């Protein structure tokens, strides 16, 4: 069995709990399984770099002041910005983010024309034509690599929920409620947490 | 050994003699409907087996509710803090906490319930039960069907299922059930907002019925405005 | 077109999101709108006028006292009450409030008949029979108006929603929350809030 | 039945165990007698809620000399029943209204005196159906089914009443006292605990 866990793949399966309904629902969850697993790698990241949890990320680049984040990468040779001038600024990256991102979401989604126009068609969550230089797409399995890709998409998913509830309740950070739980898991859990109250009880 | 295979003739202890159907012809006058006699009011009928699954969680919250409102009567202790009384460390306190009861879970001294120990019984037990009710691990039971929630063999001693009306019986336990689960939704609500317990909430609404209710508790903000 | 924004009408086709499922659907989906567009309405004009936030309104008329709720309407020539703080009674006015509402309620849906006798139909929303006293209505294109309608019925309820977490979050009311970003559009907003922690973190 | 699962049954739904149905006039007895129990328990329960007087000692505090007392005993009310200033509510002004509209309402019943309506009313039956009935509510209901809860509203409110003279007469503390009381402590206050202090007489 491809599949041997609690659930299935859309393209076979009944969807036990939650009918399946659209194909567009399938379309969704894939994107948001792409879009959460580079969430939780990222916040994993930012708190083994850095230490600071990636819920109050934004407190730290602001209108006024957004020259911290510059600092914050681990190992870099210069810093981001002009040293102390910091040209970088939290309207100066805006700017860049909602023009590069409506650029790749809307080409994406073919709200605008795709500008590769290279016969790839809007709508398809894996496109195989042109983001597979490697040719991982091309070789091996493809079916099975789409199983993995979905496994791993829900998997990330789930500990992104975990991840937000858990700053909800604990307050502390993902890695670092990782590092309190490895560090005494018998008196570290949510159980533990509740017993104390999750800072409101 | 040789084969005997005589007549056992046994007659349950109990068994309940025909009684029949105790409510009206008409079996569910309250808002919605039970599975397969109509169509759900309001939320989309999910699946075949979300009758099953509504059941299972009837079932469980009946159990849950009636746990917690004879815990609250005996101990005092509310439901949702009670698990932090039986744990790794100091699961000893746990034993005493049923009112009558002629010996303690913990006999004085060392002697009493671990939290592991009772854990490993209890997924050992629980587990077990519940893959044997499902389709996990193997039916033990051929006579009765894995996945039915009604199956009536052993699991009525007492044969009410035959003695009466079947389905009117099924009806009255479905109606129960959603009950206990809107019951139990209320609890945890009411845990939620107040802190206390569900018999203590009861009981403030009585004592003095006009304040004490949710409007009450939300003018102080439910302790958090 | 008729319906540009994201999503349409009952039927205009299939739903985005969530299925469309039982008919009854749109009939709820037109009620929760107009009794949102009350709601709406009335939180703001109560704070504009008087400045109290709409949830706070519940403490404020209780069967201890429901006097201060008299004589507090804007330009109030009639006083609600005598001098009197007796007569007026929170449950004098949820007695009156029951019997009205249970009437009109069931009138509308057929528990009870229609006392009206009118062609208006039970299970049924904007029968026009008679709650247009002006027809323009069927003067007027009635299809544009109803999609206007249910395009401010779905605005209506998505502010009602807003204004409902702006109160658990805020805690200031709508109104009061329109002031603060307009005051300060940059520091004041949901980012900035919930660097504060909305009060709780 | 089916719809009647009580221990005994409805008259017509079947013949009873012990002293079964003879006549139609014993039925119609029957429902009088506990739609009359309906409105004397509620009365008892509702009473000395509002005020504490138990139902048995209610009527002295009216008397052909003094029935001050009865009036403003009702809670919530905005004013006297009668002047404040001079009361008069007098037990015979209670009487002389009471007796000629109850006599009144009874032969008009019964039928022993001219109906005043005339409107198609038959005496003798239990549901008159007509104006007793504005809102219909057996029009939409089921007329049998809802006979049945009727007979089996009447036959617990007077079994109730039965209980409330017996209460009287063995504790002669109030129903609701003994209620409060048996909630209090049930097993230290029931019928035996007072059995064991005497009942009061031994
Ligand atoms: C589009 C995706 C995206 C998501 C999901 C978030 C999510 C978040 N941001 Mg970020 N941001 C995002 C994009 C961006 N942010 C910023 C700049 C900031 C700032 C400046 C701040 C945040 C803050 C927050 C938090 C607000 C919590 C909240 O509303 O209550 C919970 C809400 C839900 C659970 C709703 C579902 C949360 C971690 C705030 C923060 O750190 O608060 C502590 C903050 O001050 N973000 C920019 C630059 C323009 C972004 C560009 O796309
Ligand atoms: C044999 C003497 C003995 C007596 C008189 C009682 C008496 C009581 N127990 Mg206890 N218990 C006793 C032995 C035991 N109890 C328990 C476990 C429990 C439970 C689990 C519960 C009671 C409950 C109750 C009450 C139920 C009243 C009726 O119904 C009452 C105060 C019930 C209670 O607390 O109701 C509020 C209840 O739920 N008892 C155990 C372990 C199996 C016992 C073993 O000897
Ligand atoms: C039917 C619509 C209706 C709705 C939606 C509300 C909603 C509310 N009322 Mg109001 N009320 C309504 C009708 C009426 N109220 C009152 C009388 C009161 C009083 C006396 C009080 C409220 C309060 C409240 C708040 C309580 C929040 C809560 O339960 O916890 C949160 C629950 C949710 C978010 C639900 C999910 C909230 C703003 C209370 C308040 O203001 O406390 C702050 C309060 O004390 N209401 C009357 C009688 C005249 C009504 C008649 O229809
Ligand atoms: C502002 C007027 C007003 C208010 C708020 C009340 C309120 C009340 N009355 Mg009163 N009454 C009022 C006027 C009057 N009452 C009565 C006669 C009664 C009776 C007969 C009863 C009440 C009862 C009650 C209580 C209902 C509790 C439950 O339900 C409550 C204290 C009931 C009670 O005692 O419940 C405890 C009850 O049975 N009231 C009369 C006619 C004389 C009134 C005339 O205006
Ligand atoms: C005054 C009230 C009253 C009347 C007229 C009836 C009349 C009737 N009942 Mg109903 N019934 C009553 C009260 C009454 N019942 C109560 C309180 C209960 C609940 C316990 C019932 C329960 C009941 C059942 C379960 C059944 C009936 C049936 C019947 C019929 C059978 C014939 C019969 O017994 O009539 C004669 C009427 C009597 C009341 C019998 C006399 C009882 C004796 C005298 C004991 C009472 C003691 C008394 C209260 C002492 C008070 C002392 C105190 C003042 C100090 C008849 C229509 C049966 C029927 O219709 O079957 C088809 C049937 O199955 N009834
Ligand atoms: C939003 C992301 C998302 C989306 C769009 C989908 C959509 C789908 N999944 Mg995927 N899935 C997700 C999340 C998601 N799932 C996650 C996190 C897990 C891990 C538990 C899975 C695990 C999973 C399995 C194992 C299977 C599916 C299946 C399906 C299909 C059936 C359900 C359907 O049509 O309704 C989609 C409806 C929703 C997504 C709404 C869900 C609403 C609940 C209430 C969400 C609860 C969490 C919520 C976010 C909490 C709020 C937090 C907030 C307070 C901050 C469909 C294609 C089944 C399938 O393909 O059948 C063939 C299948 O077998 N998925
Ligand atoms: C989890 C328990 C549960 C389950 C599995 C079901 C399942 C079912 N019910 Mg039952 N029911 C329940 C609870 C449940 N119901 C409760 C508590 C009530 C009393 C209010 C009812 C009352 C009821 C009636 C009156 C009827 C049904 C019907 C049905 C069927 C159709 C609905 C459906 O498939 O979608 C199920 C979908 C859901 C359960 C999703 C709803 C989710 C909402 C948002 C509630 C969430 C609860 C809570 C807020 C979560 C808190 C989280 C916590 C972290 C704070 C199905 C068998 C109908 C039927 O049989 O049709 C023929 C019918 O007529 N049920
Ligand atoms: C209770 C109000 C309500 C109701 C009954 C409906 C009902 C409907 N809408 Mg409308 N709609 C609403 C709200 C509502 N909508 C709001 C607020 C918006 C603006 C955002 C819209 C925008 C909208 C569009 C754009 C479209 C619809 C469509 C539809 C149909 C699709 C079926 C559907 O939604 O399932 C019934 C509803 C549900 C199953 C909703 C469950 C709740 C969801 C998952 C989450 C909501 C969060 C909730 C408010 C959290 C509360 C928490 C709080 C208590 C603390 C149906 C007629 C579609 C249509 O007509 O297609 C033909 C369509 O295209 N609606
Ligand atoms: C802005 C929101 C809005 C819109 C566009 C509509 C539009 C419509 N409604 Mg709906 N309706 C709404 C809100 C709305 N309604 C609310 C909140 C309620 C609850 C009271 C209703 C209750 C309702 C019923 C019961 C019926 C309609 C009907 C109609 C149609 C008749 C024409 C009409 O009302 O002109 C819309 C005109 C305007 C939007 C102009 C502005 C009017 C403003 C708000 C001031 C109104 C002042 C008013 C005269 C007096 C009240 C003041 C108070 C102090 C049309 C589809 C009828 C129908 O469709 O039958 C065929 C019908 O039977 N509506
Ligand atoms: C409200 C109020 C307030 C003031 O403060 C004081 C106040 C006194 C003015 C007071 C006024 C109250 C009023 C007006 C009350 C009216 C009461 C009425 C009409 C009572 C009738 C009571 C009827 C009884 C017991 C029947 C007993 C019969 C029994 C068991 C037999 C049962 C029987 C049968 C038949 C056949 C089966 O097969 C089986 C068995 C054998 C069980």
């Amino acid at each position: 069995d491809i599949y041997p866990e609690f659930g299935t793949y859309p393209g076979g399966g009944e969807s036990p709990i939650i009918p399946f309904g659209s194909e567009k629902n399938a379309e969704r969850e894939v994107i948001h399984g792409r879009w959460a697993m580079l969430g939780v790698t990222g916040a994993w990241a930012a708190e083994n770099g850095t230490g600071i949890p990636w819920f109050t990320a934004g407190t730290l680049c602001t209108p006024d002041d957004c020259t911290a984040v510059a600092d914050k990468f681990p190992g870099a040779v210069a810093p981001l910005a002009p040293e102390g001038s910091g040209y970088p600024s939290f309207w100066n990256v805006l700017i860049i983010e909602i023009v590069l991102v409506g650029a790749a979401e809307a080409y994406r989604t073919g709200i605008s024309d795709s500008p590769f126009d290279d016969g790839l068609t809007v709508g398809d969550v894996n496109p195989g034509g042109r983001f597979d230089p490697l040719g991982l797409a091309e070789s091996g399995d493809l079916e099975e690599l789409k199983i993995k890709e979905l496994k791993h998409c829900r998997l990330s998913m789930f500990a992104w929920l975990g991840c937000i509830f858990q700053a909800l309740a604990t307050q502390e950070g993902p890695i670092a409620n990782w590092q309190s739980h490895v560090a005494d898991p018998v008196h570290s859990n949510v159980l533990t947490n509740a017993a104390k109250g999750f800072g409101f009880y | 050994r040789r084969t005997k295979a005589s007549v056992p003739a046994k007659r349950s202890a109990f068994k309940a003699n025909k009684f029949g159907s105790l409510a009206p012809p008409d079996l569910y006058p309250e808002f919605g409907t039970y599975p397969g006699g109509g169509e759900s009011p309001v939320i989309p009928f999910g699946s075949e087996k979300n009758a099953e699954r509504e059941i299972i969680h009837g079932r469980w919250a009946m159990l849950g509710v009636t746990g917690a409102w004879a815990a609250e009567n005996g101990t005092g202790i509310p439901w949702f803090t009670a698990g932090t009384l039986c744990t790794p460390d100091d699961c000893t306190a746990v034993a005493d906490k049923f009112p009558g009861a002629v010996a303690p879970l913990a006999p004085a001294g060392s002697g009493y319930p671990n939290f592991w120990a009772v854990l490993a019984i209890e997924i050992f037990l629980v587990g077990s039960a519940e893959c044997y009710r499902t389709g996990l691990f193997e039916n033990p039971f051929p006579e009765l069907t894995q996945g039915d929630v009604t199956p009536g063999g052993r699991f009525d001693p007492l044969g009410f299922a035959e003695a009466g009306d079947l389905e009117e019986l099924k009806i009255k336990e479905l109606k129960h059930s959603r009950l206990a689960m809107f019951a139990w939704l209320g609890c945890i609500m009411q845990a939620l907002a107040t802190q206390e317990g569900p018999i203590a909430n009861w009981t403030a609404h009585v004592a003095d019925p006009i304040h004490a209710n949710v409007l009450t508790n939300a003018a102080k903000g439910f302790k958090f405005y």
